[PDB]
C-alpha cells in the first residue's frame, strides 16, 4: 500500500488504472468523496508504477475542446469567436457521429480554421479535414478509409479528398487477464 | 464447470473442439464472440487450459508460420467451416510442389492445429481467383483497372465514386476477401475527384 | 463487488452497460438518488471493464448539437447565430424522421453550414448532406440508399446527388444471452 | 424486477415499451408522481432491454420543431427569426392534414428554408418539399403518391414536382401477441 | 413447458421442425419473428437446446459452405416455403456437374440442414432468371440499361428518377430478389441527374 | 531520513520521484496536507539526490500554454488575444489527440502563431507546424513519421510538407527494478 | 511459486524455455508482453533467475554481436517461430563461406542462446528477397522506384501520397520488415508534394 | 553484501568481472545504467573497492592512454561484448606494425584493463571501413558527398533535408558509431537551405 495520484476525476482514475493494469500491476482506487478519487498500488509494484505515470504523462488533461476558450460567458463575442465556436461544435458532432459507424470506436476530427474571411477580403480558402479512428480487430481496415472520405467530404463548403487525411488504425490487443498481487 | 456450459446460454456459435495436446479449444466465429469466449477463459472460472481460435486468427497464424518453414509458398486461406478438417486452399498455377511434398506440408499444418484432424490441401486454379473477382467486379457495375502481375493482380477503382458504388464495391470485397483471401488479389478502392 | 462509474446520468448508464454486457461481464447499475447511476463490475471482471471504459471512451459525452452552443439565453444575437440554430434545429428534424423510414433504426444527418452569405458578397454556395443509417438485418442495403438521396435532395434549397453521400449499414448481431456470473 | 429508465415522460415511456414488447420482452411502467414513469423489465429480459435501448436510442428525444428554437419569449425577433417560425407552423399543419387523409397514419413534412431573400438581393428560390407517409396495410401503396404531390404542390409559392419527394411506405406487421412472462 | 407454448399465442408463423443432431428448430418467417423466437431461446425458458433457423439466414450460411466445398458453382437460391424439404436452385446452363454429382451435393446439403428431409436441387434456366428480371422491368416502365456478361447481367437505372419510379422499381426489386436471389443479376438503383 | 522539496504539487511530485527512482535512489512521497507534497531520500541518498535536483531543473514548471497568457478573465480582448487563445487550444487539441494514435505515448505540437494579419496589410503567411512524439519500443520508427506529416497537414489553412517538422523518437528502456534502500 | 503460474491467467502467450547456463528463459511474443512478463521478474516474486527474451530484442542482441566478431556477413534474420530451434536466414550469393565454417558459425550462435537448442542456418536468395518486396510492391498499387545496389535495394516512394497508399504501404512494410528483416532492402516512404 | 545482490533486482545488464589489482569491476551496458551501478558504488553500501566499466567510456580512457604511448596509431575501437576478452580492432592497411610490436601492444592494453584477460587485437581493412559506411549510405537514399583523404575520408551530406532523411541517417550513424568508431570516417550531418 503506498499512494500514487489523489484527487483524481473519474474521467481520470479509470485511465490511469487502465494503463497500470495493461502494464501488469494492480492499481486499487480509492474514493474520497468530495476531494476525488485516489490510486494506491502496491509496495514493490510502486517504481513501475511511477514510470508509467512519467512515461504516459498521467494523470490525463481533460479534452481540450476550442468552444472551452471561447465561452458563452462573454455577453459579447467577436465574429472571429463565434466562427470558433462554431467550428468546434461541429467537429465534436462529427466525431459523435463517426463512434456510431459500423467498427469504429474511437474518432477525434479536425477542421482547419479560417480566421481571417473577413479581415482582408480573401475568400475563404479550402476546408482541410483530419479524422482518427480506431477499429475492432477483423476489420478490412484498408477500405473503410473511403466511407470516412466520402462522409466526411459532404459535410462542409468545399473540400477534396486531397484535404481529408484519415489516419485510422486497429485497436490494441485486448487487456482481460488480471494482472495480479504482489507476493511478499 | 465443463466449459460448454460456461459459456453463454445458447451454444451453437461456439464450437468446443477436443485437442491433442492436453488442451481444448473454442471456435469462435466472428471477431466479437472471440471476445465472449475469451473473456470466460481469461477470468479464470475454467479450471483445465484453453484457447480461443478464430478463423481469421488462425489463418493469419499459421501465415507467421508459413511465411519461415515455407517461403515462396503460392496459398491462398485455410476454411474452418469445418474446424475438424480445413481446408488449405493452395495456388495450381504457382507452385512447383509435387504430391511427393504436399502431406509433408499437411502433416506439418497438422501440427500447428492440434484440433485439426487432417488439413485438406487442394489446389484451385489462379485464374479462376481473378475471374472470380472480375465477373463480380462487373456484376456490381464498377469502373475498374486491372493490372497483371505474375504471383498478383489488382484491380484499381478509382475515380469520384457516388454512394451506392462504395456500398457495393464493400458489400462485394468483404464477401470476396472472405473466401479466396487477400493475397492473389488486391482491391484499391482509392477514391480520387475531377 | 467493485465500482467502475458512478454519478452517471440515465442516458450515460444504459450506454456503458449495454457496452460491457457486449463482452461477456454482468454490470450492475446501482442507483444513489440525487447523485445519479453508478456501475458496479464483479472483482474478477474488473479488469475487462476499465479496459472497454478506455477503449470505447465511456462515460459517453451528451450529444453535442449546434444549437447547444449559440443558445437562446442571449437576448441578442448575430444573424451568423441564427442561421446556426435554424441549420441545427433542421437536422435534428431531418435525422427524427429518417428514423420514421422503414428499416432504419438510428440516423445522424449533417448538414454544410453557410457562415458569410452577407460578409463579402458571395452568393450562397452548395449545401452539402451527409446522412448515417442503422438498419435491421435482411434488408436489400444497397437500395434504399437511394431513397434517402431522394428524400434528402427535396428537403433543401439547391442540392446533387453527388452533395449527398449516404453511408449506411446494417446493425450488429443481437446481443440476447445474458453475460453469466464469474464463479469463484 | 429490474429497472432500465425512469424519469420518462408519457412520450417516452409508450414509445419504450412499444420497442420492448415487439421484441418479446415485457415491460412494467411504474409511475413515480412527480418524477414521472418508469420502465422495469424483469431480470432473464434485462439484457436483451439494454440492447434494444442502446440500438433504437431510447429514451426518444422530443419531437424537434424549428420554432422551438425561434420562441416567441424574445420581445424583438430578426425577419429571418420569423420566416422560420413562420415556415415551422406551415409544416407542423401540412403534417397534422396529411394525417387526416385516407391511409395516411403519419406524416413528417419538411421544407427548404430560404434565408437571404432580402440580404443579398437574390429573389427568392424554388421551395422544395419531402414528405414521409405511413400507411395501413393493402393500400395501391403507388398511387397515394400522386395524391400528395398535388396536394403539396398548391399548397406554396410556386413548386415543382420534381421538388416534391414523398417517401411513404406500409406500416410495419401489427404487434398483437402479448410478450410473454420468463419462467425461472 | 414444449416450445409449441413457449412462443407467441398464436402458432402459424413459427414452424417449429423437428431435428436430426438431438436438437429442434425453430422455422422463422421474417427477420422481426427471428428476434421473437431467438428472445425465447436466449433467456433460457426452454430447456433442450434449439436454433432458430431463417429462410434468409439459412440461405447465407450455406453460401459460407458453398463457397468453398464446391466453388464456380452457379446457383440461385434455397427456397424454405417448405422447410422440411427445402428446393435449391440451381442454374442449369452454366454448371457443368451431370446426374453422378447432384446426388453428392443433395446429401451433403442434407448434412447441413438437420430439419432438411431431402434438398431437391432442380435446375432452370438463366435466360428466363433475365427474361422475367427484364419483362417485369419493363412492365414497371423503369428506364433501365442492360450489360450482359457470362455468369451474370447488370440492368444499371440510372437517371433523375422522381418519386413513383423509386417506389415501382424497389417493390420489384424485393419481390424479385426473394425469388431468385441476387446471384445471376444485380439491379443497379443509381440515381444522377443532369 | 532527510527532506530535498516540499510544498509540491502532484504533478511535480510524481515527475521528481520518476527522476529520482530511475537514478537508484528511493524517495519517499511524505502528504502534508493542505501544504502539498513532500519528498524526502534518506541521508546517504542526499548528495547524489540534489544533484539531480540542479541537473534535471526540478521541481517542474506547471506545463505553459499559450492560453494561460492571455485568459478569459478580461472582458475585453484585442483581436490579436483571440488568436493566440484560439491557435492555443488547437495546438492542445491537436496533442490530445496524437496521443490517440497508435504507438505514441507524448506528443507536443507547436504552431507559427501570425500576428499581424491585419495590422500591415500583408495576407497572412504560411502555417508552420512542429510535432514531437514518444513511441513504444520495437516500432518501425522511421515509417510513422509521414502518417503524422499526413494527419497535421490537413488540419491547417495552407501548409506543405516542408513547413512540417515532425522529431519523434522511441522511449526510454523501461525502470522497473526497485531502488534499493542504502544499508548502514 | 513455479513461473508458468506468475504469470497471466491464461499460458500460451508466454512461453517458458527452459535454458542451459543454470536459468530459465520467457518467449514473450510482442513488444507489450514483455513488459507483461518483465514486470514479474522485476518486482521479485520469482526466487530464481529468469530473462524475457523477445523475437525483436534478440535479433538485435546477436545483430550487436555478430557486427563485432562475424563483420562483412549478409545475412537477414533470427526466426524464433520455434524459439528451442530458430533458424537464421542468411545471404546465399553475398557470402563466401563455405559449410565449413558454418557449423562454426551455428556452434559460437548456439553459445550465445541458451534456450536455443541448435541454430538452422539456411541460405536463400536474395534476389527473391527483393522479388518478394517488389511483387508485393506493385501489388499495393505504389508508386515506387528501384534503386539497386551491391549488397542493397532501395525502393524510394516519394510523391503526394493519399489516405490509402499510406496505409497500404506501412500494412505491407511491417508484414514485410517481420519477415526479411531491414538488412537487404530499405523502403524509403517519403512524402512529398508538387 | 556481495555486490551481485546489491545493484538491481534482475542480474544480467551488469556483468560482474572480477580483477587482477585486488580489485572487482562493473561492466555496465548503456550510459543509464553506468549511473545505476555507480550510484551503489558511491553511497558505500559495499565494502571493498570497486569501479563501474562502460564500453562507451573505456574506449575513450585508453584512447587517452594511447594517444600519447603509441602516438600514430590507426585503429578504431575496443570491443566490449565479452568483456574478459576484448577485442582492439586496428587498422590494416595503415599500420607499419608488424607482428613483433602488436604482442607488446597487446600485453600493454592487458595492464590497463584489469578485468581482460588478453586483448585480442585484429586487423581490419580500412576500405571495408568505408565501403560499409558507403554501401549503408546509399541504402538509406541520403545525398551525401564523398572527400577521401588518407588516414580518413568524410561524408558531407548537405541540402535541406526532410524529416526522414534526418532520422534514417541518425539511426544509421548511430549504429555504425558503435562498431566502427568515429576516428577513421566522420558523418557530417549539417543541414543548409536554398
Amino acid at each position: 500500500d503506498k499512494d500514487l495520484l489523489k484527487g483524481l476525476d473519474q474521467e481520470q482514475a479509470n485511465e490511469v488504472i487502465a494503463v497500470l493494469q495493461m502494464h501488469n500491476i494492480e492499481a486499487n482506487k480509492i474514493d474520497s468523496g468530495k476531494l476525488g478519487y485516489s490510486i494506491t498500488v502496491a509496495e514493490p509494484d510502486f517504481t513501475a508504477a511511477v514510470y508509467w505515470i512519467k512515461t504516459y504523462q498521467l494523470p490525463p488533461r481533460p479534452r481540450v475542446e476550442i468552444a472551452q476558450m471561447f465561452p458563452a460567458d462573454s455577453l459579447v463575442s467577436s465574429p472571429r469567436a463565434e466562427k470558433a465556436r462554431l467550428y468546434s461544435a461541429i467537429e465534436q458532432r462529427l466525431e459523435q457521429s463517426l463512434q456510431t459507424m459500423e467498427g469504429v470506436l474511437s474518432a477525434r476530427v479536425h477542421i482547419s480554421y479560417d480566421i481571417d474571411a473577413g479581415e482582408n477580403g480573401r475568400p475563404p480558402k479550402p476546408v482541410h479535414l483530419s479524422a482518427l479512428a480506431v477499429y475492432e480487430r477483423g476489420s478490412p481496415l484498408a477500405h473503410q478509409i473511403s466511407d470516412i472520405k466520402r462522409f466526411l467530404k459532404n459535410s462542409f463548403a468545399d473540400v477534396d479528398y486531397d484535404n481529408i487525411s484519415v489516419v485510422l488504425s486497429e485497436r490494441s490487443d485486448a487487456q482481460l487477464q488480471a494482472p495480479g498481487t504482489p507476493v511478499k | 464447470a465443463e466449459l460448454d456450459s460456461l459459456l453463454g446460454q445458447e451454444k451453437e456459435r461456439f464450437q468446443v473442439l477436443p485437442g491433442r495436446d492436453k488442451m481444448l479449444y473454442v471456435a469462435a466465429q466472428n471477431e466479437r464472440d472471440t471476445l465472449w469466449a475469451r473473456q470466460v477463459l481469461a477470468r479464470g472460472d475454467y479450471d483445465k487450459n484453453a484457447r480461443v481460435i478464430n478463423e481469421n486468427e488462425e489463418n493469419k497464424r499459421i501465415s507467421i508460420w508459413l511465411d519461415t518453414y515455407y517461403p515462396q509458398l503460392a496459398y491462398y486461406r485455410i476454411h474452418f467451416d469445418e474446424p475438424r478438417k480445413p481446408v488449405f486452399w493452395l495456388s495450381r498455377q504457382r507452385n512447383t510442389m509435387s504430391k511427393k511434398e504436399l502431406e509433408v506440408l499437411s502433416q506439418k499444418l497438422r501440427a500447428l492445429m492440434p484440433y485439426a484432424d487432417s488439413v485438406n490441401i487442394t489446389l484451385m486454379d489462379d485464374v479462376t481467383a481473378a475471374g472470380q473477382a472480375e465477373a463480380g467486379l462487373k456484376q456490381q457495375a464498377l469502373p475498374y483497372s486491372r493490372r497483371n502481375h505474375k504471383g498478383g493482380v489488382t484491380f484499381v477503382i478509382q475515380g469520384a465514386l457516388d454512394d451506392v458504388e462504395i456500398l457495393r464495391a464493400r458489400q462485394f470485397v468483404d464477401s470476396y476477401y472472405r473466401t479466396w483471401g487477400g493475397r492473389y488479389v488486391q482491391f484499391a478502392i482509392e477514391l480520387k475527384d475531377d
